[PDB]
């Protein structure tokens, strides 16, 4: 007889404690600069969430067609599983999400608001 | 305005010791320092209050109110059941006859009203 | 000042109207528009379940305690043994005795294990009847699905679980299935493969579901159900083993407060069972768990496995086979449900 | 203001490090258990315990009471949100589990067994 403890809130919490890490820029490892700015983010959540910095990773410089506007959200999304959106930066997050290939994201969302 | 010294008269109430750390002077705090010495089915009321509270209907609603204002919940518990049990086995019509209390409510409402919550009326 | 104390102060007629049994509060709704929203708030409170047991007897019983229930019904659940209640007019008596909304649940039962009404901490007995009168609480879900073993047809179709809220249901918790005249064991694994606890077994017949067979059950959805689950198997037979596996089941660490123990227990056991001892489960129970009324049966069979699910945590046993962990016989399933607060 | 909740996003990320750490690409934490290497993240390492984050924060050898088979399921709920018990590792996984303290592991999963 062999048991299994599944839990379900163990990746909801290891989430919001690499948020934590993020904000806090402890055990943080890949730096992104995007329009001069600098972001910070751990390597292995990055590669995870999207396949485009899963094939660049294995200092990231975001080219030129992208904004901080659009990327700023997608971090937070990435670290929290949550993406707040306006009306003036839906466009830009949904080309950012589309240029990065960001995983798990849904693009009715982007949609119902376009 | 011509309180009782000793405090433990009003240890049950809560109002008072917000300002420690008033409605009327009448026989009201009397009644309330005498109750003071002495499932939520009302059927178990003591034999004690439900003897003390003999008085007008007029009187028990102005202990009820010195009760609410003084934040007394056992006194404001045991009002609630004396009426509740006087309410009990009484249809709307009476209890509006009883208590004197004008309708402003219109016809087909009341139909509604007592059409959604129709299951009490079976036996 | 009489008419100015329940027409202004809306504290004083809600304390006044909480008194009032749920039949009155209804009686009282239509007094005034604000005694109106004072019973519709009173009964926005009102999230206990409250259970009307039977040392037929239960049928005139519920008759007599249909006044002093504090709670409007939504989910009836109610239990029979076998040979009072066995004969539908009995079952159409208690159906029209409930509200038309309220959907109505009503199993018969070779036993019945069943505490004395009032208070949960009231040593439970073994066997009448008893009722379960689930109100309208927010969150939790419950629904009665009811599946009939057709005579040419034998598979059961995705569009029949998903309505009655099965399948395509992220939240549902508990499933409680009980089977009469046993088709139960392919209904069961349609849905065993879940992260729920399935507890129940194998009964007599059915009464009210507002003869043939087929699986009868609720299913208590909602995100705030946090139940547990053990099979006192063979292995437990005396009062030291019953004794062992309820402080096993403890250790689950269910709370007490708006939580049946349902006991799931086999018709083939008990004093029978037990040498020279009765009542070893349910006292185990009661001394484990001072509240937490114990209902449940006698039944033929028994579904349930050893899990414990939660708003947080799942913990189910590995299987090689999915729908083997869970059907049993000559066993105990002491499930816990818990209905947040 | 759309505030999209995805509901996988959470275990598929935990699901996508998992794999990452089974092919011993991006890891940057080695654990020496009984002599055996295990290949591992520094944050996710830090966020599924106590000791780990006091450790790894300010910079691994784990002491001889932690056995190997007791810390393969614990490593393994730790990259995949789910712990394995057997007869055998489960006295072992829950003295680890009391002395690493891990989080998102209630005690309940050992004695009701």
């Amino acid at each position: 007889s062999v048991f299994a403890y599944e839990s379900s809130v163990h990746s909801t919490n290891v989430l919001l404690s690499l948020n934590d890490q993020r904000k806090k820029d402890v055990l943080c490892d890949v730096t992104i600069f995007v329009e001069g700015q600098r972001f910070r983010a751990h390597r292995s959540v990055l590669a995870a969430c999207s396949s485009y910095f899963h094939s660049r990773i294995v200092n990231i410089t975001l080219p030129e067609e992208v904004t901080v506007k659009g990327f700023e959200p997608l971090i937070q999304f990435a670290y929290t599983a949550k993406l707040i959106l306006s009306k003036e930066n839906v466009d830009e997050v949904c080309k950012c999400v589309e240029f990065l290939s960001v995983h798990n994201i849904e693009e009715s969302c982007f949609q119902f608001l376009k | 305005e011509i309180f009782e010294v000793d405090v433990e008269i009003a240890k049950q109430s809560v109002t008072i010791k917000t300002m420690l750390e008033p409605n009327v002077n009448a026989a009201i705090l009397k009644k309330v320092i005498q109750w003071c010495t002495h499932e939520k089915r009302t059927d178990d009321i003591p034999v004690w209050d439900q003897e003390f509270l003999k008085v007008d209907q007029g009187t028990l609603f102005e202990l009820i109110l010195a009760a609410n204002y003084l934040d007394i919940k056992g006194l404001l518990d045991v009002t609630c059941k004396t009426v509740a049990n006087m309410i009990k086995g009484k249809t709307p019509e009476e209890i509006r006859k009883t208590f004197n209390i004008k309708n402003d409510f219109t016809e087909e409402e009341e139909a509604q009203v007592r059409k959604e919550n129709q299951w009490c009326e079976e036996k | 000042r009489s008419t100015f104390v329940l027409s202004n102060l809306a504290e004083v007629v809600e304390r006044v109207l909480t008194f009032l049994p749920a039949k009155a509060l209804l009686r009282v709704a239509c007094v005034c528009r604000l005694w109106r929203e004072c019973v519709r708030r009173v009964l926005r409170t009102h999230r206990s379940v409250t259970w009307i047991s039977a040392g037929h007897c239960l049928v005139r019983v519920v008759a007599e305690e249909l006044e002093n229930v504090r709670i409007l019904p939504h989910t009836v659940l109610y239990m029979a043994d076998s040979e009072t209640f066995i004969s539908m007019e009995t079952a159409l008596a208690l159906e029209k005795l409930f509200p038309k909304q309220c959907q109505v649940l009503g199993i018969v039962t070779p036993g019945i294990v069943v505490t004395p009404m009032g208070s949960g901490s009231n040593r439970p007995q073994e066997i009448s009847g008893f009722a379960l009168l689930f109100p309208q609480i927010e969150g939790i879900k419950i629904q009665p699905f009811h599946f009939i073993k057709d005579p040419k047809n034998l598979t059961l179709e995705r569009h029949q679980l998903t309505e009655v809220g099965l399948l395509d249901n992220p939240e549902l918790r508990v499933v409680l299935v009980f089977g009469y005249n046993c088709y139960l064991q392919q209904v069961v694994s349609t849905f065993s493969d879940m992260n729920i606890i399935l507890a129940g077994g194998q009964v007599d017949n059915l009464s009210s579901l507002t003869d043939a067979s087929g699986v009868v059950g609720l299913s208590f959805s909602g995100h705030r159900i946090q139940s547990a689950t053990v099979l006192l198997n063979e292995d437990v037979s005396d009062e030291k083993t019953a004794e062992a596996a309820m402080q096993r089941l403890k250790a689950a660490n269910i709370p007490e407060h708006n939580t049946i123990g349902f006991m799931f227990a086999c018709v083939g056991r008990g004093f029978q069972y037990y040498r020279a001892k009765g009542n070893v489960e349910a006292d185990a129970f009661r001394k484990f768990f001072p509240s937490v009324p114990l209902f449940g049966f006698f039944g033929n069979g028994e579904i349930g496995c050893d899990r414990i699910v939660t708003g947080n945590f799942i913990l189910r046993k590995c299987n090689e086979v999915k729908d083997d962990d869970l059907f049993h016989s000559y066993t105990t399933i002491m499930a816990l449900i818990h209905l947040g607060s």
